[PDB]
């Protein structure tokens, strides 16, 4: 009988393997699986005799045979595997006798296979569920022995009937088949904690019509209920799960959520799949109410216990997800909240802060221009404090949390030469705020920003057109950059009131009461999808022509347009620019703003007509 | 001042100890903090001696 | 707090675990006795009548420590006026006790003798006990035999 020792070794596996809470898991010591006295299982010429001998004495080897031990005429051909548990009886007995013995047999059959399950099953081996049911079945047994010894009394007096007998033992063998169909379910391969946690609910189910097999399954439900309920307590109403096993709710790892726990699925109940993400959730965020120091304690802390129509103990898992992750909450919104930390965000990343960067341009042209590889962080980190400080971009909390990062790629991630094509920011992450604001989101962030200081730093180009000619009589540059700044300005207003505030707000609002950490997770990924498909660009034909139109722009308004080489302060080939500009941007600008078209800001470029045709 | 309650609460222990009252440390806190909203004292013994009959007639 | 002190207290008499309605019973069962009663000597007097008749029927410093511990709240009447008027409700060793033979400057006496029928009555009351057990044992499996 190799089955009891390759089973017994996956079901221990089975709760060695993802889980060392608790140490030293322990082993019982061999001797208890192999004496035959630990096993509910184990001289006449009867034949000659008279029947006032002959009923009286089948019973007696009978009523031992009920138990787990040898008869006298009446026996047991040795098992060998062989669950069906047969039994042997004599030659020239009556045959009349006979059917009666084999009605009552199947007793001593089931028994022998209960108390098989009782030996094995109620070891270490097998989860704290099956130590528990294990102590209910074994209870019934000695009932068994109790009208074992009610009928002996009767047998010593002489007075026995099988008829009696027979009529006497119908609760018992209802019974114990009922104890014997879920053993041998749990005994078909494996019943490890939650798996046999079907059962227990739907063979109460599969029994409700029966009326006696009903409230002993209860029982055993009952029994076998509180030990997996008594380490439920730890993940409902505490920040780590003491679970001594493996057998419970939560895989985990030691490195987001996806890795910190999932949710172990057979290992959950006939009851308890949609409350299943409803227990993870708040025992993920009672770990983050533990990992913060806070109280990692339950104020609807109390025994979560067993009832088969009037269920309404699961509303327990409710009354505590609206406790724990609620107070997680309640943290999360005066302190590791999206608030003041937004704020920040808002002011350098989004630029709400538009009095910060003209300290940055007016400070970091030494930057702004140097050839490949020689970037200096230390001196970005100092032109960064500083431009914080002579601003009133001083003045947040945030801005030391803040820091200078850098880029490798000029937005060619869609699908030094310092600055330009490589700034970034980073308000630092902390491990306990990871979970809403942090890095591997931030990346997304850092692309609208670098989006943000990119279109206001070719305005900052243009707008140098302003500067470097207001002799002083030509207006065809001016009128090019109206062209320009007609467009650039127009779509900043777009790209800053409405690109974010809309939908930010559209997060904004829902802060006050959103429902739990991966709804906040939601809003601010649809927030910033949002966003990011708000932004001019972010589309399979990229508008690519904008790069184009404001390259040949930048050209014009810096690299060609400084006071007319100086004229005012005439060789056509001033205006061979303004015309090879304008007849590469007319016609880029043409195709822009009819994709502008097609795809609210163009009504307005038309407005009182424009142009229309450029 | 707080743990002089607690060691009230031993000295209202010991001596509901010695004259064999049936009660426990539950019963005893919330007794002496009814006892100082001024509620009858013998009016509480008649609802305590009462309320352990019907606790065993559940039986 | 007034109206809650009433309602746990009905839940600390309510035994261990049909745990439903009852505790609305028994919270009526509380109201009533409260004001059936309400509507129809101080606690140092009091105690002492306890601490005579514990003191005449035997263990004499336990009467003693009744009242030492209780001259110490000087610096609770109606709290220990429950204590009294409950007093008989409750459920149904040393060696330095009563032994000449240590300690320092022991006084001459002379036999006592009841001192010594004392020590002999508490070795029959644990062989009387030990008994009255195994009659309460042997009666309770051989009953379900025989029933």
């Amino acid at each position: 009988l190799q089955q009891s020792l390759e089973l017994k070794r996956k079901m221990l596996r089975d709760k060695q393997n993802k889980k060392n809470s608790g140490q030293h898991l322990p082993i019982f010591p061999a001797w208890v699986y192999e004496r035959p006295a630990l096993i509910g299982d184990f001289a006449l010429p009867i034949g000659t005799l008279p029947l006032a001998s002959q009923e009286s004495a089948v019973v007696e080897d009978l009523l031992y045979v009920l138990v787990g031990v040898d008869g006298r005429y009446v026996s047991a051909q040795p098992l060998a595997g062989r669950q069906s548990r047969t039994f042997l009886v004599d030659p020239n007995l009556d045959l009349s006798i006979r059917e009666l013995v084999h009605r009552i047999l199947p007793v001593a059959a089931s028994y022998s296979a209960v108390t098989r399950f009782i030996e094995e099953k109620s070891s270490f081996e097998y989860g704290q569920v099956n130590h528990a049911l294990a102590a209910a079945m074994r209870t019934l047994v000695k009932e068994h022995l109790i009208l074992v010894s009610q009928l002996e009394q009767l047998h010593r007096q002489g007075l026995l009937s099988l008829q009696k007998l027979w009529f006497y033992i119908q609760p018992a063998m209802r019974t114990m088949d009922i104890l014997a169909s879920l053993a041998t379910s749990v005994d078909k391969g494996e019943c490890l904690g939650g798996s046999t946690l079907s059962l227990l609910h739907d063979r109460s189910f599969s029994y409700t019509g029966d009326s006696q097999a009903q409230e002993l399954c209860l029982y055993l439900t009952k029994a076998a209920s509180a030990p997996y309920f008594e380490v439920l307590e730890k993940w409902i109403y505490r920040g780590i799960i003491h679970d001594p096993y493996s057998e419970f709710m939560v895989e985990e790892h030691e490195l987001y959520w996806d890795q910190r726990y999932t949710i172990v699925q057979q290992q959950i109940p006939s009851f308890l799949q949609k409350m299943a993400d409803k227990i993870l959730s708040t025992g993920k965020y009672l770990n983050v109410v533990r990992e913060c120091g806070h109280d990692v304690t339950c104020p609807v802390a109390k025994e979560i216990i067993y009832t088969l129509k009037e269920r309404a103990y699961v509303e327990q898992i409710e009354k505590a997800f609206n406790y724990a992750s609620k107070v997680l909450l309640d943290f999360l919104m005066e302190e590791k909240e999206l608030v003041a930390h937004l704020r920040s965000i808002k002011r350098y990343f989004l630029m709400d802060q538009g009095d910060f960067f003209v300290h940055f341009m007016d400070l970091a042209e030494e930057e702004l221009r140097k050839p490949v590889e020689d970037i200096t962080p230390p001196r970005l980190e100092a032109l960064l404090e500083l431009a914080l400080r002579m601003s009133t971009a001083n003045t947040d909390p945030f801005k030391d949390d803040l820091k200078i990062d850098l880029m490798p790629h000029d937005l060619i991630t869609q699908l030094a030469l310092s600055g330009l094509e490589a700034f970034s920011f980073d308000y630092i992450v902390k491990w306990p705020l990871s979970l809403i604001i942090n890095r591997k989101a931030l990346t997304r962030y850092q692309m609208l920003f670098r989006h943000m200081f990119y279109c206001k730093h070719v305005e900052r180009q243009l707008c140098s057109v302003w500067i470097s000619n207001k002799a002083q009589w030509f207006a065809g540059a001016f009128t090019l950059r109206q062209r320009m700044l007609n467009f650039v300005q127009n779509i900043q207003y777009y790209m800053m009131f409405e690109v974010m505030e809309p939908t930010w707000h559209i997060l904004e609002k829902n802060l006050k009461s959103a429902s739990n950490i991966d709804d906040v997770l939601g809003h601010h990924t649809g927030f910033l999808d949002t966003c990011l498909k708000d932004c001019m660009l972010t589309n399979p034909e990229l508008l690519k022509v904008f790069s184009k139109l404001m390259s040949v722009c930048v050209m014009f308004t810096n690299c060609m347009q400084k006071f007319t080489q100086s004229m005012k302060l005439l060789v056509s080939g001033f205006e061979a620019t303004i015309n090879k500009f304008d007849k590469n941007f007319s016609a880029h600008l043409l195709d822009l703003l009819a994709r502008l078209s097609i795809y609210s800001v163009i009504s307005r470029l038309d407005f009182n007509g424009f142009y229309t045709e450029r | 001042n707080l743990n002089a309650v607690r060691e009230t609460m031993d000295v209202l222990l010991e001596i509901s100890r010695i004259l064999n009252t049936g009660l426990d440390m539950e019963t005893l806190s919330i007794c002496v903090r009814l006892c100082e909203q001024g509620i009858n004292p013998e009016a509480l013994s008649s609802v305590i001696k009462e309320l352990r009959k019907a606790t065993e007639a559940l039986k | 707090s007034i109206t809650q002190l009433f309602d746990d207290l009905c839940e600390a008499l309510l035994p261990a675990a049909n745990r439903k309605r009852a505790k609305r019973s028994l919270k009526k069962v509380a109201y009533n006795a409260l004001f059936t009663n309400l509507f129809q000597l101080p606690a140092r007097n009091k105690i002492l009548m306890l601490s005579f008749d514990l003191r005449v029927g035997g263990l004499g410093p336990k009467a003693d420590r009744l009242e030492e511990l209780v001259e110490e709240l000087e610096a609770v009447g109606s709290v220990l006026d429950l204590l009294v008027q409950l007093a008989g409700s409750g459920p149904p060793r040393d060696y330095f006790l009563n032994n000449k033979h240590v300690g320092r400057n022991v006084p001459y006496s002379g036999y006592d003798c009841d001192d010594l029928s004392v020590f002999e009555m508490d070795v029959q009351s644990l062989i009387s006990r030990e008994e009255c057990l195994c009659h309460s044992m042997i009666q309770e499996t051989l009953q379900v035999m025989e029933a």
